[PDB]
């Protein structure tokens, strides 16, 4: 069930930061 | 400075 | 975490606390990766430079936080360590190689908003997202000074180059190790602080939406020092170990 969290993922909501990371993989 | 945590605990 | 956030609820719900019992203060961090399952850096059980040889019945898992001190009835969940297993190859003479050990739980733990594990990469996972640029996370209760957070702090941070990273110490780097941190150029500041040993760099995978733990906070020299980066445990690397004790 690994890396997917309750609060974000599993809800569609991002956390306010994740995009900085997702950037970055070009 | 951590609060006390349940001796059930230890 | 030095120049970190404060982490969001449930933002790192793998993020565990290693708390010594008597005194009770906070080790280091680990991350949960089963329900029975820890991962966490060999140095924070066995450093003998340091008289440091922790024990199973010396210490206390700490599951679900948010808070570095309150005891977060209802939310968090303290466990007991039924072993502790160190890399036979860890070396704390030279530099710290395979700083890795696994703990295994006194029984599993339960999984809620607040506790969930985190993925271990694949072979193929490993190579597309470790490379250099590519920004990780670290989150930790450590010192946020070169004192002490009252939440859960968050840093995102690029990965450096090897080479990079190899001319910036006077240690010798292995294999089994990577280096994040911005450049005194780059001018962007954060990096993990005592205290945050042992916690999980994790990055999310693009493609399957996961995030995988891939680095251990293991050493470095000072905290967001100029021109010094963070050493981290190549998790990929020492993949075959974790399997071995786990199955065993
Ligand atoms: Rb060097
Ligand atoms: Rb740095």
């Amino acid at each position: 069930d690994c890396g997917l969290r309750p609060l974000f993922e599993k809800k569609s909501l991002e956390d306010k930061t994740e995009r900085e990371l997702l950037e970055s993989y070009i | 400075d951590f609060e006390e945590i349940p001796g059930e605990y230890l | 975490i030095v120049e970190g956030s404060d982490a969001e609820i449930g933002m790192s719900p793998w993020q565990v606390m290693l708390f010594r019992k008597s005194p009770q203060e906070l080790l280091c961090g680990a991350s949960l990766i089963s329900d029975r399952w820890v991962l966490t850096a060999a140095h924070c059980l066995l450093y003998p430079p340091w008289d440091k040889n922790f024990t199973e019945n010396d210490l206390l898992v700490r599951i679900g936080k948010h808070s570095r001190t309150r005891y977060e009835r209802n939310i968090e969940k303290i466990s007991m360590l039924e072993k502790i297993y160190i890399h036979p190859r860890y070396n704390w003479r030279e530099n710290l190689d395979r700083d890795i050990a696994l703990m295994k739980l006194k029984k599993p733990v339960a999984f809620s908003d607040y506790i969930h594990p985190v993925c271990l990469p694949d072979r193929e996972t490993a190579a597309s997202l470790l490379q250099a640029g590519y920004k990780g996370r670290v989150t930790g209760w450590g010192n946020l000074k070169e004192g002490q957070p009252s939440v859960l702090q968050v840093v995102n941070l690029p990965i450096v180059e090897r080479p990079v990273c190899k001319d910036s110490t006077r240690i010798r780097i292995t294999d089994n190790m990577f280096c994040a941190g911005y450049k005194p150029d780059e001018g962007k500041r954060g990096d993990a602080c005592e205290g945050d040993s042992g916690g999980p760099f994790v990055m999310k995978s693009p493609f399957n939406n996961r995030w995988y733990q891939m680095g251990i906070v293991s050493w470095g020299e000072g905290c967001d020092r100029d021109g010094k980066y963070g050493f981290y445990t190549h998790v990929f690397r020492l993949k075959k170990w974790i399997q071995k004790v786990i199955d065993q």
